[PDB]
């Protein structure tokens, strides 16, 4: 039960013999120590006697109150659910430690004295923003990039899995990572691969839903966001499409662009607060890297800037090989004709043509996908 | 299921061993050549430790086991070659041919004959050959033979050499961490007669390796912290010749054979003092070894370096005696006046600030016993050369007011002002000595015995405290004149002034408050010989303690100096010498557990602890032996303090659990002392658990037990953020916890931790876990606080200056001849290396690096850089010579 | 059960009994909205569009393995488009009615808001009720709808593991929506809804003329010729 | 050799820990109670003593007194108001008007005064705790450090050299420059060195939903600032809390301007904060209102510019001291290669240049590793660089 942290001898050596046999000595002494209590203590039982005595102190109508201050000599001002508030005292089975301003407590029904504290069932927004399971397959699903993969493992994964290199180097990891390029080139996809890979708690928020309809609710949402991200452990915060805070204007926003601006001010703090930040990693992505404020883009707030180019054809054929792997491909087709059909197709375009061609197969109930499926498929996808 | 096809090994080893009784008689070639093909194929096809699924080793013995039992025993004409082909094949799978009762019958194949040169088919293979089989030999077979049949037949004589070539086979194959399996052979082989195997592998260990001396060496001290009595007796004297015969590290001798000093042989460490005085190299390691012999773990040595070559290295002994003691002065003279420490810090009484405004008004606490603690505004903060010129007026104007033991207290504070001094400490006493007062003169001359602590020069062999002693017809002109002499000469083994203090015991004077601390003076001097001391104690114990039924003045004081007269050995002879000495009524048999367990300061012999907790556990005790069970609980406070850390969390998971919460008297009255006898280390697992039962007062009991654990709770040194927990307890201590008996005690508690800033390493664990006597000087106060009647009159002789073996704080020290280098240090957490891959990662707290004399802390291990290599002693010892060397381009 | 009413004595607050089952926050929601529940039998001449929508919605519930026979991922997004009054709402209601899925449209209203949360600072809080009625379909009308759909698809692009949840947006004039929504990997199928011809005006007269008290001999062909294709409304 | 013998004898005592730690009583993991071995002294006494004699004493708020008689006027949270009385245990002195007091439920009389309401979202931005940034780490701007530090701490550490000279030291100071220049990092050294209440304020936190709601947070902030002896108030990104009043037609951004005006009135006009020192920090100072730019509020106007050469070399010595490098490199060449750069960018060159050593297999970076850092961070990331339109502060 969290008895001792020194576990380092690791082998059949004798620090373990003397030390594990030392707590073993004090557990023979502990067992025969407590053995005299059940041997020669018939006065009270104390396993439930004094427990039932506490349960006879506290009444059955256990009211739930709220903390707003603390005075140390076991009395404080607590608020009832009505709003009228008291100056009750605090019991001695209330282990004054989980008492913060705003905490849910248990009061008496009669004199409303502080009986116990209450575990919080938590805000649903944490479960809203928390990614639970692994999204999809690994980095082998990606293909073609092979350089920025080393960059992202370099900035995120290798600091996590090997915290030896940076200490023999005498260095800290690079802080901020941003992603940019043309749309549909794998920016979200690589983040799915990282969410597959890591063991840190992973958070994802769309940049569009940063904006609000009430005044200051944006920056309050940012503050409680980084509260949530900090209060866990070594985590990863992902933000997609942060240009959308600057591009579009919506009529739900009661403030103008001079509320969006203040939201960017509070975020601009929360990347680079004077406070000790902690073990929080930030991964950002957009396709309009030129629109936003470069004060958010400076090194110190974002260190590594990673461009995603359009696929060259050699890489394209690899992507065809990926998205046509487990499908019953008829031999009629030639992928090299399908490569140069569009000069600047994205990685999403290939998967769109493959899936839509499979839909053309399931129109005719067949099992293999033929050439004219691709011939009308590129007409369906590309041209409209 | 892919069976058949390649099944040659379940067919031809199924047929030819089956036709081997049909091919032994009347077929002379098929008996032996198929046995040769049964030996090289089972040999070569099982040498590899990657295919542990051999094709015969789990296959042939469905028929080959009964064929073996009808092959080796049922043949009866076993000749000279067919034993080397038979018992080399039938001996390899036999720990897995048989089931778990193989252990009595490893010999029905092997003892017929050990075939030849058994390692020839055990060269490449690590432990699947027979090393597991030889572990099965030494586990059960050598235990049953060598229980009372050590000097024996083939089961010992060849087994020495089999257990020699297998033991060198551990240091033959790889130099892996299977090397450390060899003490698991050398220990489990002949557990009590460990000498005969350590002779068999000590010279093989001499020819083994020099790089394999460091982890084998810490392997042997890695048992030799503590053990069973005979294992600690034999393995520690076998521990010594490894840095002398094989290795030449040769500088960690005295601090690691202080272990091997007391229980083994008192002349063994004297012969190792001779081994110190043989290796006469030059001056660095020779200096550093004999540095620790004065004021780091022992004394009684300053008559042994007067040989015929007194120039500088045999003239080292005076430098050991007082010049590096003057370097311990030079700590606060040069290297603590620069950092923070002013002439009068004074600001902790200033830190008692805002009780005038914490909810109401103030100027209400006007108790006269508050000035007993306001004397420690002068007393506690003036350690480490905080000398005062007309800033002792809080003891001067209280010195002439009332409180006669306070006239003892303010004059007694001057010794705590001038500590580790010889230069002017006798002169700072005389400016307040002359007052014609039996209190002022005995407190101040009692502080004369405090100033010279660790000097043992001409200060008072018979000079000052003999003149203080010879006045006596009355109070302190009798008492305080022996305690400063036992305190000052507590590190000495001089017999003459011990015999000057022998008629103090043999006086049979009615001054019982003097004759009680007479044992607390003479017990502090010697721990070995002079049974006439124990005779003089027990004769007054019979002449005074037998014809009475009174309080703990006898019990807390008279046998405690006998525990200090017989401290520190596991031999269990002294328990016969003293437990059969006061065979008596049980209130005089209070001393049954004194000398029995005071000899057991650090070990593990838990069979002592079952006779420490099963005789008198509680028994509901209707006011009969609660004090004897509080002393039976008092002797639970050793066995724990230096046996290498690992014990604190379960000590608090014992005594924080079932006496203090679910006991009657032993817990609620007494059982908190363990947390001020084991520790002053500091961890939240009990520092945040004792004010859980202490912040509540529980006034039903004799409430100065819980308030007795208030200041004691605050006993913990290495000052911390505990000003919240103690300042809230004294702020509620303003109204509650009434000031008529504890106004000395609350500010005693507040001033105890951070009286100064430094000087707190008093916790009996030096280097790694060496003793350094944190028991003869720390003991009589924790023994002294059991009942009461000593917070006001009698125990004020003890509550001031009880523990005074304060062997400083720090280890950041250069000690070059010029004193020009600073350091190259890097303080961290306690060590993490026992073995890992290669360069054993030492510890994990890389983020800090200093170069100066700065603070120590307990769980710290300090290394460096710059290619300095620390070539002096390397382990620990806080006075590395720190020379440098540059064969590293 | 959590979120259940009880009876309760008052003097000691001892738990007394277990009343009914209250009401699911979604049943209240659809009761507020009151979509005009529909079926295949009130569809006027949209049969090829029915054959389209069966392939995207009907098939990946009854046969999810059938796409694993082809190694392709199941579609998740449907865009419907055409002029108003052309059966979008009854079609999307009808398909969910016949495949037995919880037809949940979002409007962004604030009477809806109290059944979603106290503030529900995202749109994503709907997904608790969605995966609680997990075989369900999300519906949308005609820029806040357009960002809303992006916030849905960015979740079920792979970040949500619960299946059988699909979205449907219906509008007109497909060029004026977002090009990021027009990224070709995003939308799975787009279906045009034309104005009715002389054939498809006739059967809506047939179906919708059922519940009237007629007179024998009507010649609705002439009337469907007289209406030059306004819409189905 | 004793492979299972240490295993099962290890395991039955590691289990036998729990097998009697159930007999202790640590179990029945709670919903908010405490361990059984703790409060055991409020077991029979305070269970009947902190409960059965001890009241509830509901807390209220005073409206006013009246003359010649106590006859106080109370006010409570929702209910009515009363004519109430003292207890005998209180003096009539500290029952001043506008005060919260503890009041019994039956006679409705006053037992103890209370501290006022603090609105603990203001208490959240009290820092309680200090960072670790040393003035050693803020190298390159030594005279800015000195000219700041003489305003910040010298009256607080020595309030006699200003009194015996006979001057009032200045009370307000703002800090401004391009981003990443060391402004926030410079404030962390002040919060490191000081001792008084360091109450931080980030300006975007004051944007509230209601009308005038942020102004009450300003008022409570300066009230608890006035409660202390000396206090330090930190401001950050005050462009959000106000640029200037510009309003026309449809009144926009008014709610920010009312908060900014309340900040003006709390800074000056009718009894000065006294022993309260403020400290602002912005990116662009051009937008700020001139009445806020008036001295008496913003007396010191410390510039943070780019380091000339030697400040840069000193910054290389700061961010480069604690990493395994080739010994015989020079930094002066690198500071020649960085004309216009921030300490953030210099730090990124250091922390990137270590990663170049981590690329292949080495342990100590080289001069050409530094050269691989310079063209990347400066010249490859030179497309954005964030600096030039902030040099003109637009
Ligand atoms: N290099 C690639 N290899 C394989 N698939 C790819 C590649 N690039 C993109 N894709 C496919 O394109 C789809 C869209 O990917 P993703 O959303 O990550 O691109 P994006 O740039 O993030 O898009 P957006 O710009 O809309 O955010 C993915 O499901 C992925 O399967
Ligand atoms: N003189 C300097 N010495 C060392 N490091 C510096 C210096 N100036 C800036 N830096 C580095 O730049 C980073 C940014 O510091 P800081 O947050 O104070 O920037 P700033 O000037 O406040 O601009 P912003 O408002 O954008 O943060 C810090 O992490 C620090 O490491
Ligand atoms: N093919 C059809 N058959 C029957 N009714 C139709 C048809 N098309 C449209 N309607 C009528 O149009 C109305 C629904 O319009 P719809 O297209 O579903 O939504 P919207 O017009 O908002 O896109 C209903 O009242 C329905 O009766
Ligand atoms: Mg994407
Ligand atoms: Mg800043």
């Amino acid at each position: 039960a969290s008895k001792l942290p020194l576990v380092t001898p690791h082998t059949q050596c004798r620090l373990k013999l003397l030390k594990l046999e030392r707590i073993k000595d004090y557990l023979l002494m502990e067992e025969e120590f407590i053995r005299n209590q059940e041997q020669m203590k018939p006065l009270e039982e104390k396993q439930e006697e004094e427990r039932s005595k506490v349960d006879d102190l506290r009444g059955t109508p256990m009211s739930v109150g709220t903390l707003e201050e603390i005075i140390d000599d076991n009395h404080a001002i607590v608020s009832t659910s009505v709003g009228s508030e008291h100056y009750v005292s605090i019991l001695s089975f209330v282990d004054k430690d989980l008492l913060e301003p705003g905490c849910s407590v248990l009061l008496n029904h009669k004199v409303h004295a502080v009986i116990g504290v209450l575990m919080d069932d938590t805000d649903p927004l944490v479960t809203v923003m928390k990614v639970e399971k692994a999204p999809q397959e690994t980095y082998a699903d990606i293909g073609g990039l092979d350089n920025q993969i080393q960059e992202i493992k370099e900035s995120v994964e290798l600091p996590l899995t090997h915290p030896e290199y940076y200490e023999e180097m005498g260095i800290k990891p690079p802080k901020g990572v941003i992603l940019y390029g043309p749309p549909g080139t794998g920016k979200t996809l690589l983040a799915k691969a990282v969410a597959n890979q890591t063991s840190a708690t992973f958070l994802r928020v769309v940049g569009s839903e940063l904006i609000q309809k009430y005044l200051g609710d944006g920056p309050k949402l940012v503050r409680e966001l980084f509260r949530v991200a900090e209060e866990h452990a070594p985590s990863i915060v992902f933000i997609d499409e942060i240009d959308a805070i600057g591009t579009k204007r919506y009529d739900s926003n009661s403030g103008g662009e001079r509320e969006i601006q203040r939201t960017m001010l509070e975020l601009l703090n929360q990347l680079d607060g004077f406070d000790s930040r902690g073990d929080v990693k930030v991964i950002m992505a957009t396709n309009r890297i030129e629109t936003l404020d470069p004060a958010l883009i400076r090194p110190g707030r974002i260190d590594r800037k990673i461009e995603f180019p359009l696929p060259d054809e050699k890489t394209k054929k690899r992507i065809f090989q990926i998205h046509t792997s487990r499908m019953t491909l008829a031999d009629d087709v030639t992928l090299d004709d399908l490569i140069m059909a569009k000069d600047d197709l994205s990685g999403a375009d290939i998967k769109a043509i493959c899936t839509e061609a499979g839909l053309m197969a399931l129109r005719e109930r067949r099992m293999k996908v033929t050439n004219e499926d691709f011939k009308k498929s590129k007409e369906n996808v590309l041209y409209k | 299921m892919e069976e058949g096809g390649r099944d040659k090994a379940p067919v031809q080893p199924q047929q030819s061993p089956a036709a081997a009784p049909g091919g032994t008689d009347e077929k002379p070639s098929g008996k032996e050549r198929r046995d040769a093909g049964d030996k090289d194929k089972e040999q070569e096809l099982s040498e590899e430790d990657k295919q542990l699924q051999d094709e015969l080793e789990m296959l042939v013995e469905r028929l080959g086991e009964k064929d073996t039992s009808l092959y080796r025993p049922a043949l009866e004409e076993l000749r000279r070659q067919i034993r080397s082909s038979t018992t080399s094949m039938t001996s390899v799978p036999k720990p897995l041919k048989f089931l778990r009762p193989h252990y009595g019958k490893l010999k029905e194949i092997y003892e017929n004959m050990a075939p030849g040169e058994n390692k020839r088919f055990a060269a490449d293979i690590i432990s699947v050959l027979a090393m597991t089989m030889s572990g099965e030999r030494e586990c059960l077979k050598y235990r049953l033979v060598g229980s009372q049949e050590e000097l024996a037949s083939w089961g010992h004589e060849y087994v020495r050499h089999l257990a020699g070539e297998v033991a060198k086979e551990w240091q033959e194959l790889d130099d892996a961490e299977k090397v450390q399996r060899e003490p698991l052979l050398t220990l489990v082989k002949e557990i009590v007669p460990y000498n005969m195997a350590h002779n068999a592998e000590h010279e093989a260990c001499d020819l083994l390796m020099e790089i394999e001396q460091v982890d084998m060496l810490e392997k042997d001290i890695d048992e030799n912290a503590y053990a069973k009595v005979c294992l600690y007796l034999t393995s520690c004297v076998n521990y010594v010749p490894e840095p002398e015969n094989s290795a030449l590290l040769r500088c960690a001798l005295g601090v690691f054979r202080k272990f091997s000093r007391f229980p083994e042989a008192l002349r063994l460490a004297l012969m190792l003092n001779d081994m110190e005085l043989v290796e006469d190299i030059f001056t660095s390691c020779k200096d550093v070894v004999v540095q620790k012999q004065m004021a780091f773990m022992l004394g009684r040595h300053g008559v042994f370096l007067e040989l015929s070559e007194d120039v500088e290295e045999y003239e080292d002994l005076t430098e050991i005696m007082s010049n590096v003691q003057l370097n311990s002065n030079f700590l606060a003279l040069a290297r603590e006046l620069d950092i923070m420490e002013p002439k009068v810090p004074d600001d902790i009484y200033k830190t008692h600030l805002e009780n005038n405004r914490f909810g109401g008004s103030g100027s209400q606490v006007d108790s006269a016993r508050m000035n007993l603690a306001s004397s420690f505004v002068n007393g506690f903060v003036n350690a480490a050369f905080g000398q005062d010129k007309l800033l002792t007026d809080d003891g001067n104007k209280w010195l002439y007011k009332n409180k006669d033991h306070g006239m003892l207290s303010a004059a007694a504070s001057l010794g705590m002002i001038l500590l580790w001094d010889v230069d002017g400490g006798l002169t700072q006493i005389d400016k307040y000595l002359y007052s014609s007062e039996d209190y002022i003169k005995s407190g101040a001359l009692l502080a004369c015995g405090i100033v010279n602590s660790g000097v043992r020069n001409e200060c008072d062999p018979a000079l000052a405290l003999l003149s203080d002693y010879v006045l006596h017809n009355s109070n302190t002109m009798r008492l305080g004149s022996i305690f400063g002499l036992g305190l000052a000469y507590a590190g000495s083994n001089r017999e003459d002034v011990l015999t000057l203090l022998l008629p103090v015991m043999g006086d049979s004077k009615s001054s019982m408050e003097v004759a009680g601390v007479t044992a607390l003076a003479c017990g502090m001097i010697a721990v070995g010989s002079c049974n006439g001391d124990v005779t003089s104690t027990i004769l007054q114990t019979i002449m005074e303690k037998s014809e009475t039924e009174l309080k703990d003045t006898y019990a807390r004081w008279l046998p405690l100096g006998l525990g200090l007269n017989h401290l520190g050995k596991g031999e269990a002879i002294e328990a016969i010498l003293a437990a059969l000495e006061v065979v008596s009524e049980p209130f005089r048999s209070f001393a049954n557990t004194l000398v029995d367990v005071c000899a057991y300061a650090g070990s593990g012999n838990v069979l002592k602890v079952q006779q420490l907790l099963h005789i008198c556990s509680e028994h509901f005790d209707s006011k009969e032996k609660e004090e004897d069970k509080d002393k039976k609980e008092k002797k639970d406070k050793d066995k724990k303090e230096a046996p290498a850390d690992m014990g604190a969390h379960q000590g608090v998971a014992v005594l924080g659990i079932a006496l203090i919460a679910m006991g009657e008297e032993i817990g609620a009255e007494m059982a908190l002392r363990t947390f001020g006898h084991l520790l002053r280390y500091g961890e939240p697992t009990l520092r945040r658990a004792v004010p859980l039962a202490l912040a509540l007062i529980s006034v039903s009991n004799p409430r100065l037990n819980i308030l007795d654990t208030l200041s004691k709770f605050s006993h913990d040194a290495d000052p911390e953020v505990s000003y919240n927990s103690i300042f809230a307890m004294g702020m509620v201590g303003s109204g509650t916890n009434n000031a008529r008996l504890a106004a000395m005690l609350r500010q005693l508690a507040q001033y105890h931790a951070k009286d100064p800033n430094n000087l707190f390493m008093v916790r009996l664990a030096q280097g790694l876990t060496h003793l350094g006597k944190g028991t003869l000087t720390l003991c009589p106060y924790h023994s002294d606080r059991q009942l009461m009647s000593q917070v006001a009159v009698a125990g004020l002789l003890t509550v001031l200056v009880s523990f005074l073996d304060v062997r400083n704080i720090i280890l950041g020290k250069s000690h070059y001849v010029l004193y020009g280098l600073v350091a190259a240090m890097q303080p961290r957490m306690l060590v993490t290396f026992d073995e890992e891959l290669r360069p054993l990662p030492v510890s994990v707290r890389v983020g800090q690096a200093v170069d100066v004399v700065g603070q120590a802390g307990k769980p710290k291990t300090i290394t460096g850089f710059q290619t300095h290599t620390t070539p002096v002693l390397l382990a620990h010892g806080e006075r590395a010579e720190l020379a440098t060397e540059e064969f590293l381009p | 059960t959590p979120n259940c009413r009880v009876a309760l004595r008052n003097d000691s607050y001892t738990l007394h009994k277990i009343l009914p089952n209250k009401v699911d926050p979604l049943v209240s929601l659809m009761m507020v909205e009151k979509v005009p529940d529909s079926t295949y039998e009130m569809i006027g001449g949209l049969d090829k569009q029915i054959k389209e929508i069966k392939e995207v919605i009907e098939l990946p519930v009854k046969h999810p393995e059938l796409f694993e026979a082809l190694g392709i991922a199941q579609p998740k997004g449907v865009l419907l488009y055409g002029p108003p009054g052309t059966g979008k709402t009854l079609l999307a209601r009808a398909v969910a009615h016949h495949t037995d899925c919880t037809f949940i449209r979002v409007s962004g209203s604030e009477l809806v808001q109290k059944f979603i949360g106290e503030g529900a600072r995202m749109v994503r809080e709907l997904f608790v009720m969605a995966r609680e009625h997990a075989p369900s379909i999300i519906f949308m009308d005609e820029s806040e709808v357009q960002r809303t759909m992006l916030e849905l698809l960015n979740q079920l692009d792979g970040f949500e593991a619960t299946k059988n949840i699909k979205v449907i947006m219906a509008t007109n004039r497909i060029d004026i929506l977002d090009s990021a929504l027009l990224r070709p990997g995003r939308i799975d199928r787009k279906i045009e809804f034309p104005p009715p011809n002389e054939e498809a005006r006739l059967d809506i007269l047939k179906i919708h003329s059922r519940k009237m008290n007629l007179t024998r001999g009507i010649n609705l062909r002439k009337i469907a010729e007289l209406m030059p294709g306004a819409s189905g409304a | 050799t004793y492979s299972r013998q240490i295993k099962q004898v290890e395991d039955d005592i590691q289990q036998l820990l729990k097998k009697i730690n159930e007999l202790t009583g640590i179990k029945e993991s709670d919903t908010g109670l405490a361990p059984p071995a703790l409060w055991d002294l409020a077991a029979d006494k305070q269970t009947l003593q902190s409960e059965q004699p001890l009241q509830v004493a509901r807390c209220t708020k005073i409206i006013n007194a009246d003359s010649e008689d106590p006859k106080y006027i109370i006010n409570v949270k929702q209910f009515a108001k009363f004519v109430v009385d003292l207890s005998d245990q209180v003096a009539p002195t500290d029952i001043e008007e506008g005060m919260r007091v503890g009041v019994d439920r039956n006679k409705y009389q006053i037992h103890i005064p209370l501290p006022p309401k603090i609105d603990p979202t203001v208490t959240m931005m009290q820092v309680e705790e200090k960072p670790d940034v040393t003035y050693s780490d803020v190298g390159g701007c030594k005279e800015q450090i000195e000219k700041l530090r003489e305003v910040v701490e010298t009256p607080l550490l020595h309030p006699e050299r200003f009194v015996n000279l006979g001057i009032e030291p200045p009370k307000g100071v703002l800090l401004f420059g391009p981003p990443g220049t060391g402004k926030t990092l410079c404030a962390r050294a002040v919060a490191n060195r000081t001792d008084a209440c360091f109450i931080r304020v980030i300006g975007s936190e004051l944007v509230q939903k209601y009308v005038g709601e942020g102004a009450r947070m300003v008022r409570e902030l300066f009230e608890m600032a006035r409660t202390k002896k000396a206090c330090l108030i930190f401001f950050d990104e005050i462009d959000a809390i106000g640029g200037a009043r510009f309003d026309d037609g449809a009144g926009g951004d008014n709610e920010v301007q009312r908060t900014m005006l309340e900040l003006i009135n709390q800074l000056d006009g009718f009894d000065p904060r006294g022993n309260i020192k403020v400290l602002m920090a912005t990116n662009r100072p051009d937008t700020l209102d001139p009445a806020l730019m008036r001295p008496g509020r913003l007396d010191r106007k410390i510039e943070f510019s780019l380091p000339d050469l030697e400040g840069r070399t000193h910054i290389f010595k700061i961010h480069a001291r604690s990493m395994s490098v080739e010994r015989d490199i020079r930094f002066e060449l690198l500071a020649r290669l960085c004309p216009n750069s921030t300490g953030a960018e210099i730090r990124s060159v250091c922390t990137e240049a270590g990663m170049f050593a981590i690329r292949a297999r080495r342990k100590i970076a080289t001069e050409k590793d530094f050269l691989e850092a310079v063209n990347k961070v400066i010249k490859s990331y030179a497309k954005f660089s964030a600096t030039p339109r902030y040099m003109t502060y637009n």
